[PDB]
């Protein structure tokens, strides 16, 4: 059993969802090192069956400014998928980037 | 040209509880020089009350973004304009106290 903080990790993205920053917490959870994620679109990691829903979720975030993803699966470094939910928020200026708070809902399956 | 920014997490009092190492390039401090101090300790005296009042209100805003601009003392003791965009997060499976997530950008006052 893990405490709430240990199953949450923050990420930052450009508007096309490429990773620009990721908290090191992701490594214990999903296996990736933050530095290997930079420049990869998050969409590379979404299960096929969640892809159409995440595309709609992204459009909602871009239109509204904030979104909650609902449950989806993210591919782990050493195969397997975890269930996650993400709250996304667009940071706008005087859109600049997307801030994601990601919470793991499962073990690697 | 990529704006220079770093992320931090704060308790609702303003104390840094998580600092992204991008802070060294943005303001010149190591994360450990910020962790455990109040962001208000690095704020120009004319802006301190604004920044206090912003932390106080972001928790009333149902998780929406609140922005504030203020002068941040860099490691070189110089005043840099920062635009901090903040919002609260609370994991909905819990009743743990919300905390505040900030993105801190060096910006022009022009």
């Amino acid at each position: 059993f893990k405490g709430l903080d240990s199953k949450t990790f923050l990420s930052e993205h450009s508007m096309d969802m490429k990773f620009t920053y990721c908290d090191d917490r992701i490594t214990e959870l999903i296996g990736y090192h933050p530095e290997e994620l930079l420049g990869r679109s998050a969409y590379e990691f979404y299960h096929a069956l969640d892809s159409e829903n995440m595309t709609k979720s992204h459009q909602n975030l871009c239109t509204k400014g904030q979104v909650v993803s609902g449950q989806y699966r993210m591919l782990a470094k050493h195969g397997g998928y975890v269930w996650l939910e993400t709250q996304g928020t667009v940071i706008y200026n005087p859109p600049q980037c997307i801030m994601c708070v990601n919470y793991v809902l499962s073990e690697i399956e | 040209c990529q704006p220079t920014r770093f992320i931090s997490r704060h308790n609702i009092e303003g104390i840094f509880t998580f600092v992204d190492h991008r802070c060294v390039a943005t303001v010149g401090y190591q994360p450990q020089e910020l962790l455990g101090k109040n962001i208000v300790e690095f704020c120009h005296p004319e802006d301190q009350q604004l920044l206090r009042d912003s932390f106080q209100q972001v928790v009333k805003l149902k998780g929406q973004v609140l922005s504030v601009m203020f002068r941040f003392r860099s490691k070189n003791q110089e005043w840099l304009w920062m635009r901090t965009s903040s919002f609260t997060f609370q994991n909905p499976y819990s009743d743990e106290i919300e905390y505040i997530i900030c993105t801190n950008t060096n910006v022009k006052n022009s």
